[PDB]
């Protein structure tokens, strides 16, 4: 069976992309960013997980911001905080012009955004620098990866042998970096030295995407045609786990927020619903499993076992056991 | 049967002699054939320099007295006794003599090994051939601007082969200073804060006048220069005739007026687009001469050369002026075939997609709006800007061209960038009177503010 | 040709299938069990026979023909096509306490049969196989992949006096003769 | 009487005309050569361009991972054989009898599983540096790479030579392998020939003009001192250049300042010391790039034509159709690019070296700087031909499942395109391909032999096949069908049609920096690769932009062909009807709408047309839950049955889904 959603939000226009805010930096742990067909909105999601007097969930919108043009990718910066005053909403988008929005905003009345421009097709990966959020790395259909600093200007690039799906940004090792290609190569790259470190296979084409996991560095995680894939990079260049998963293709990756062994996949958007599942390396199964109407995106909660999905003018959210 | 070649223009005349000959040869034998070598007394000297390297200290005045006997040094040293110069002296010229064969790679070799080798004299070799290299570039930027005065004083003088040349030299000397520059910049990274950017605009303004000397030079090669003023003498050259084309563009900027009504901009022009990007730096410059006006086209063209001394202007929008004021003389010019102008995108290394760009940006001023569209829909051309989608629709608006708009919209789908452009597009639609379309694009548009607008 | 063709290129068959799989069959030669293994190592060579049809632009043998290559005991043999592709064409035959003769391999065709002459240092052998135009009954294939004369070789006695003959020591091979011809 | 050199002749064949040879020389190096006896008045023999081994060492920089270097070069097509790598394999694994009956897509993971086993064998110490390690990885693949070598040179040793006299094929026996001798053509016969022959050659087969045969045997002679000193780094400068879609004519003269940096002889001074026995160097090389192009007027889309005799049409499907076959044709289409590649390297470098000479040493007057500029346009494009052919002719097909192939070709048929029901029939193959041979196989072989037979100059029971003549003009036609301005498309459908939609979009990414044919039909087959990849967004985009080309490109106005000839509506209209329902067919929601919505501006009072579009948006949009989107997609219907008949499937939906409130 299916897993109906633990919560859900309804939205004024498609959800495409969303991704909670990764950082603890002053109270920001519970935003939400998501894309549409025109625009970017900010929020906050509470659960009654995390605070005692919620009945199920309390969403509020913090800001939306229009541009004209879909939302296709979202990355934050760690700079951003409601601890402040005035607070700081920072973060970055591509969208379907080929372009980088970045945003900084005092939650004001306002519609401030400043552009990138030098990709020549999409851009599928957007990362912040991890750390002191000055840089912003983005793969691109293009064949190339690229650094940008926040003063709009590419400081370095990579390029690749087939479009770039994937990136991560390592949080202590602040100079490494992990692009994924779609001929079904993970790369990692070293910012410094600006060369190639090592590679490892998906033995899958194409790879769809791929994710670095921030509970222990020596985990990769990605999907390639049928199959979902992990590596363990103190081993083998080949996945030390490989499992079909989608039968219908898979589309995205996502470790888990808090725990190096909970990830989940998406199928692709399948005649009514995309079919989604949560796996656990101690199982030989799905502990959840879950379908959206034209479901889209993938992230998880800061601190909660806790995912969700955007779809038909919603979003929607899943807890699961760990 | 070979000669080396000629270090200097003119050769010294030891270079004629038959000694300086290389050729090949067989030797017919009892038993069979041998083959050989004659290589002449320069290749001699050379390949003698070549392998007294490891010794050269005590050697230079044996390769000094060599190559004053094989025509390897300046015709200025014959009258000298090699016993009335120097090691130093006599070393400036056999390296003279080891870059008159070749060109750079010797100074960028000793700048390279300077910074690797820690030694004080070597730290204060860098500092000499920057300080000897900065005073190069000025020094040959006086003399290029003391050569070209001919070009823009309205005289009409012709030029000598002897000044083409002594403006070619003064490019490729500017060319290799630039070079030596970005020697520098490359590799002497541990210079301080105002050391680099000392270094940096040295560079930069060293750059952007190889680029002025590379334009006036191709502007005089393309028959444009000197710029000679309209007087009836039968010739087979092109001329800027400014009155012509300001004549075309103050009476097309009177088109648009007359048309808009106050509805729509009068500066509609793609020119005054392209312009417009640029603003006080080029504004300000086509009004130094007099009947300059700040607005295309420019009253000289001075005034389109010192464009490429810019600072704070990049080369693919220095290029953009320069070929849509070709396009206007060319189309100045229609009962003839003079070819050169087209070498421009090429001698620039220009994409063929920001040619079609401005051809297709020209078009439309010049009122086609068939060529002119279907140019910017051929696949190479460059991805435009958002302004300049805003720009084509209220060209064609302020026009009354109802179906060029849409056609464009059509086939571009372009970022709708703000509330204006919003305004634009709704406009757009609803004067072809496309009225389901123009509802729903209002409805993806009508915000929680700008709705009732 | 409309030219003049003053060089050629060398292109290598290097096919990425899985291993070819010759097919291996022991030609067991009654009476060489007597042999004394100061076994003569010749070096290796290979050779190659073509249909008498193999250039019409409508035979069953068209762009067909059989190579072969020899080591020790050992003879390998192919038939080979630019047209369709030619099922159990491999095959190996191994000739018991014997070595194969370098070049000692000769093929004849008949209207009905492929006839296959082949000598060792100390025995002479014939294979017959069919010919393609009694196999196949038809100026149409339609078959993807078609069977090779080869196919069939699992029913030959090797054994047969009238196959197989122990080259007689009076008159006797010339020593460490690796030359010969056969015909029919 | 013909003499030899000193060469140790291993064997030989006879003609009625000529003898054909073949030794070991003395070093032992492979050597065959031919002459003619009857004609041949100078006793010169002919020389056969020989296949190389793999070379001894591999290059790898300081931005690459040692194991991909070696991945590559050990499975790239032709250099090695499964025989050599499976020899290499068992005894590097040290091994008992395995019988490794291993695929190429089986064998890379034995084989890189294999160094893995044995470089993990190696770490002995718990903490060690990325520098220890790229150390270890590249001695440890070097260890394996050498061992494969010395297979495959063991494998290479020549045996015999075999003629058919039937067909003038002529094949080289190999130990492991068979090899097979194909005619050079005149360019790539000039440039491969050794020096004391190309001072030996006959002017009089170049041109009627000895004095136009003697410019061009001189161009050879400068760009033949360009190969003979042309480094590594810099023909990696060049592909890296090319493959990064950047100017070929920068990384020509960078090349060009890099070799006047480094002349270390006076090799620039024998180049233009050859460049002066030329008299008019832009006519030679506008010759040259005549000779090295492929864009010709044939209308090669017309297969087995229906008036022709099945059993003749029969009989040559099955021409040159093995898979041995398409592999000759296809690495004759790999050697002709990556030769000429080379000469297009050269040719820019030495154009680059012309307009660094100019009117200040040997000619002069700028009509020569834009007539060599006017070239130098053709030698770019020229040299991305060749390089994206190279590519297609080395990059490897994927091992789809029958099942992604089959569904494929259910949502291809919906855009009526395709009598392509024998693509079933030959997918019983026991190797993987290039993108290039699965082209020639299930595509290009079908029209090749289809035009070569149209026309026959005489009757069919009584032409014979001259292979000299067959292997030539067919690997020439299958290089104009993979021509980068073709208007067929062919190439680019057969990728789509076998599911290769990885390869598509980086053939279509290498392909639109610079060609400016077929655009549209790219966009829309990378429309394809989005859709089948889950990108359907950005496919919907591809498909508005391709939109804009309908009515100029032979795929796009072969897309919009029906049985139905009532043409009253649009061209758009009858591409965005094709697209409509493939979205449809899919079943993706916002897309149906977004185009709907653009189509809508395009669109027209077009009855029929309108009253069957409209029944596809009402269903699949009811099918797909969007039902207010259904119920104006259902008002919008002109025909009074469809109206009637779609409500008949919107009240059961409503009903049957308990959608009673919509009701």
């Amino acid at each position: 069976a299916s897993r109906n959603a633990a919560y859900t939000v309804d939205c004024e226009d498609y959800v495409h992309v969303v991704e909670f805010n990764p950082f603890e930096n002053g109270d920001s742990g519970n935003l939400i960013a998501y894309g549409g067909n025109n625009y970017v909105v900010i929020g906050t999601c509470t659960f009654q997980e995390e605070e005692a007097d919620v009945e199920g969930i309390q969403y509020k919108t913090l800001r939306t911001f229009h541009h004209g043009v879909r939302v296709d990718g979202i990355a934050w910066s760690p700079e951003t905080r409601l601890d402040s005053l005035p607070p700081v909403i920072k973060f970055c988008t591509s969208a379907a012009d080929m372009k980088i929005r970045l945003f900084t905003s005092d939650l004001q009345d306002k519609n401030e955004y400043k552009v990138l421009e030098g990709h020549t097709d999409f851009i599928n990966g957007l990362v912040f620098d991890p750390k002191e959020g000055q840089e912003i790395a983005s793969v691109s259909d293009d064949h190339t990866c690229r650094i940008w600093n926040l003063e709009g200007v590419q400081t370095a690039h990579f390029v690749l042998h087939s479009p770039g799906m994937s990136v991560c940004w390592h949080p202590e090792e602040t100079f490494k970096l992990m692009v994924a290609e779609k001929n079904g190569t993970i790369r990692f790259y070293d910012l410094l030295a600006q060369q190639a470190i090592l590679s490892l296979e998906s033995e899958q084409v194409p790879l769809m995407s791929a994710h670095w996991c921030l509970k222990n560095t020596f985990k990769v995680g990605a999907v390639a045609g049928n199959d979902w894939l992990i590596w363990d990079i103190t081993r083998s260049s080949y996945p030390q786990n490989k499992r079909p998963v989608h039968m219908d293709r898979a589309c995205l990756f996502r470790w888990s927020t808090i725990s190096e062994n909970l990830f989940a996949t998406t199928g692709y958007p399948g005649k009514m619903a995309s079919q989604f599942q949560i796996h656990h390396l101690g199982h030989p199964q799905p502990i959840l499993m879950g379908s959206v109407a034209v479901g889209s995106g993938l992230s998880w909660h800061r601190t909660l076992p806790l995912c969700v999905i955007g779809g038909d003018h919603k979003l929607l959210f899943w807890v699961t056991e760990v | 049967l070979n000669r080396g070649v000629p270090p200097s223009y003119p050769p010294p005349e030891q270079f004629f002699n038959p000694s300086t000959y290389n050729f090949d040869a067989t030797c017919l034998l009892n038993s069979g054939v041998v083959h050989l070598t004659c290589t002449g007394f320069q290749k001699e000297t050379l390949t003698f320099l070549k392998k007294s390297g490891p010794s050269l200290n005590e050697l230079i005045p044996d390769g000094y007295n060599r190559c004053l006997v094989a025509g390897l040094l300046s015709p200025r040293f014959v009258d000298v006794q090699p016993s009335s110069l120097s090691q130093e002296e006599q070393l400036e010229a056999i390296l003279s003599a080891a870059i008159q064969t070749s060109s750079l790679g010797l100074l960028t070799g000793y700048i390279r090994r300077w910074i690797t080798e820690e030694q004080p004299n070597s730290a204060t070799n860098l500092r000499f051939v920057l300080e000897w290299t900065w005073n190069k570039v000025v020094l040959t930027k006086e003399e290029f601007d003391r050569l070209c005065v001919p070009l823009f004083d309205g005289s009409c003088h012709f030029m000598d082969p002897q000044t083409i040349q002594s403006i070619q030299q003064c490019y490729l000397l500017l060319s290799n200073l630039n070079i030596v520059l970005s020697c520098f910049a490359s590799e002497a990274r541990e210079i301080t804060e105002r050391g680099l950017i000392d270094l940096s605009n040295k560079f930069v303004v060293s750059h952007l006048i190889c680029q002025y000397a590379q334009v006036v030079l191709w502007f005089s090669h393309s028959g444009l220069l000197p710029e000679g003023i309209d007087d009836s003498v039968q010739l087979s050259r092109l001329c800027y005739n400014y009155p012509v084309i300001q004549n075309y563009y103050t009476s097309r900027r009177q088109k648009f007026e007359r048309l808009s009504r106050g509805k729509w901009n009068p500066d509609c022009l793609m020119i005054d687009g392209l312009v417009s990007q640029l603003g006080e730096r080029i504004e300000k410059l086509w009004k130094r001469d007099e009947g300059g006006t700040g607005k295309y086209p420019p009253a000289s063209l001075h005034a389109v050369l010192d464009m490429y001394l810019l600072d704070g202007v990049t080369e693919a929008a220095k290029h953009s002026i320069t070929i849509y004021l070709l396009l206007d003389i060319m189309y100045s010019f229609p009962n003839k075939t003079d070819t050169p102008i087209e070498s421009f995108p090429t001698v620039f290394a220009i994409s063929w997609g920001q040619v079609k760009l401005i051809q297709g940006f020209w078009l439309i001023d010049h009122n086609d709006y068939e060529s002119g569209l279907d140019l910017l829909f051929h696949p190479a051309t460059a991805k435009p800007l958002s302004w300049q989608h805003s720009k084509i629709i209220q060209a064609f608006m302020s026009q009354g061209e109802h179906r060029q708009a849409l056609r464009y919209i059509q086939t571009m789908k372009p970022t709708v960038s703000s509330g204006n452009d919003v305004i634009l597009h709704l406009t757009v639609l609803l004067f072809n009177r496309c009225m389901v379309e123009a509802w729903n694009f209002l409805r993806q548009h009508c915000n929680r503010l700008n709705i009732e607008e | 040709a409309g030219a003049l063709e003053r060089s050629f290129v060398e292109l290598s068959g290097a096919e990425r299938e899985r291993p070819r799989h010759f097919r291996e069959f022991t030609v067991c030669s009654i009476g060489t069990a007597n042999a004394v293994a100061g076994a003569v190592k010749y070096s290796e060579s290979a050779g190659g026979f073509y249909y008498v049809e193999s250039g019409k632009l409508f035979s069953v043998t068209r762009n067909r023909f059989i190579h072969w290559k020899t080591s020790g005991d050992t003879l390998e043999l192919m038939e080979e096509s630019l047209d369709i592709n030619l099922l159990n064409n491999a095959i190996r035959l191994k000739f018991q306490n014997c070595s194969v003769l370098p070049g000692g391999v000769y093929v004849s065709e008949t209207q009905n049969r492929v006839i296959i002459l082949m000598l060792t240092n100390q025995t002479v052998h014939r294979l017959l196989l069919p010919h393609p135009s009694r196999m196949y009954r038809s100026e149409l294939v339609v078959d993807s992949q078609m069977q090779s004369i080869f196919t069939d070789i699992g029913k030959v006695d090797f054994t047969d006096p009238c196959n197989y003959q122990l080259i007689p020591a009076v008159p006797g091979i010339s020593p460490n003769s690796t030359a010969s011809t056969a015909w029919l | 009487s013909l003499f030899t050199s000193q060469e140790t002749l291993i064997d030989f064949a006879l003609t009625s005309t000529d003898i054909w040879a073949l030794w070991h020389d003395a070093e032992n190096q492979t050597v065959v050569k031919y002459i003619n006896f009857e004609h041949n008045v100078a006793g010169q023999w002919n020389p056969v361009f020989m296949q190389p081994l793999p070379e001894e060492e591999i290059v790898i920089r300081d931005d690459q991972d040692p194991r991909e270097m070696y991945l590559q070069s050990l499975f790239t097509p032709g250099q090695f054989t499964n025989e050599a790598l499976c020899k290499a394999l068992q005894i590097f694994c040290r091994g008992t009898e395995r019988n490794l009956d291993l695929s190429w897509s089986e064998l890379k993971k034995e084989v890189t599983l294999a160094v893995e086993n044995e470089l993990q064998g190696s770490v002995t110490e718990y903490e060690f540096s990325q520098e220890e390690f790229r150390n270890l990885q590249q001695e440890f693949w070097c260890k394996f790479y050498a061992c494969c070598l010395q297979y495959q040179e063991a494998l290479s040793h020549p045996l015999a030579l075999h003629l058919n006299p039937h067909t003038n094929m002529v094949c080289l026996l190999k130990k492991g392998y068979l090899s097979f001798l194909i005619p050079s053509s005149l360019v790539d016969h000039l440039y491969l020939l050794p020096y004391e022959n190309l001072l030996t050659e006959d002017e009089t087969t170049i041109s009627d003009d000895v004095d136009i045969a003697r410019d061009v045997i001189c161009l050879i002679k400068c760009l033949r001192l360009i190969e003979e000193s042309v480094t590594v780094d810099m023909s990696v400068i060049m592909e890296m250049s090319c493959y990064n879609l950047q100017s070929p004519e920068k990384a020509a003269e960078q090349i060009l300042e890099d070799m006047i940096t480094i002349d270390v002889e006076n090799v620039m001074e024998d180049i233009c010391s050859k460049l002066q026995e030329i008299r008019n160097p832009i006519h030679a090389i506008g010759l040259l790039i005549r000779e090295m192009d492929y864009e010709t007027e044939v209308e090669m889309e017309k297969g087995f034509n229906p008036a022709q005799p099945l059993n003749i049409r029969m009989n040559l499907t099955q021409l040159y159709g093995s898979n041995t076959a398409g592999y000759i044709v296809c690495r004759g289409v790999h050697k002709i690019a990556s030769t000429r590649f080379l000469i297009c390297r050269d040719l820019l470098i030495l154009q680059q070296l012309l307009m660094r000479l100019g009117d200040a040493v040997i000619w002069g007057t700028g009509q020569l700087f834009q007539a060599q500029q006017d070239l130098l346009h053709r030698t770019a494009p020229l040299l991305l031909s060749y390089y994206l052919i190279k590519w297609g002719s080395e990059c490897l097909a994927t091992d789809v499942p029958l099942d992604t192939l089959e569904s494929n070709l259910q949502h291809l048929s919906v855009l009526e395109l395709t009598d392509s029901g024998a693509l079933m029939a030959n997918r019983f193959v026991s190797s993987p391909q290039t993108i290039v041979e699965l082209f020639f196989q299930e595509v290009a072989r079908k029209h090749i032999i289809s035009h070569l037979f149209s026309q026959p100059k005489a009757p069919l029971s009584q032409t014979g096949l001259n292979w000299p003549e067959m292997i030539t003009a067919i690997t020439s036609y299958l290089l104009q069908l993979l021509w980068p301005s073709n208007p067929g498309c062919l190439f680019l459908e057969c990728l789509m049609g076998n599911c290769q939609y990885v390869q598509l979009q980086d053939y279509i990414q290498l392909l639109h920096p610079w060609c400016q044919v077929n655009v549209g039909s790219c966009r829309f087959m990378l429309g394809r690769c989005y859709l089948v990849t889950g990108e359907g967004q950005k496919a919907l985009e591809c498909f508005c932009q391709a939109a804009s080309e309908v009515g100029k490109e032979e795929f796009l106005d072969r897309l919009i062909r029906s049985e139905d000839g009532e043409i009253v509506s649009t061209p758009r209209l009858q591409y965005y009807d094709k697209v409509l329902r493939l979205l449809d067919v899919i079943g993706l929601p916002e897309l149906v709408i977004q185009l709907a919505t653009s189509a809508i501006t395009e669109a027209g009072d077009d009855w029929k047309s309108q009253a069957t579009l409209r029944t596809c948006i009402f269903k699949h949009h009811l099918d797909l839950g969007h039902n207010s989107q259904a119920y104006e997609a259902l008002t919008q219907i002109p025909d009074s049955s469809r109206q009637l008949d779609c409500l008949r499937q919107l009240v059961v939906v409503l009903c049957e889904r308990s959608q009673l409130q919509d009701l």
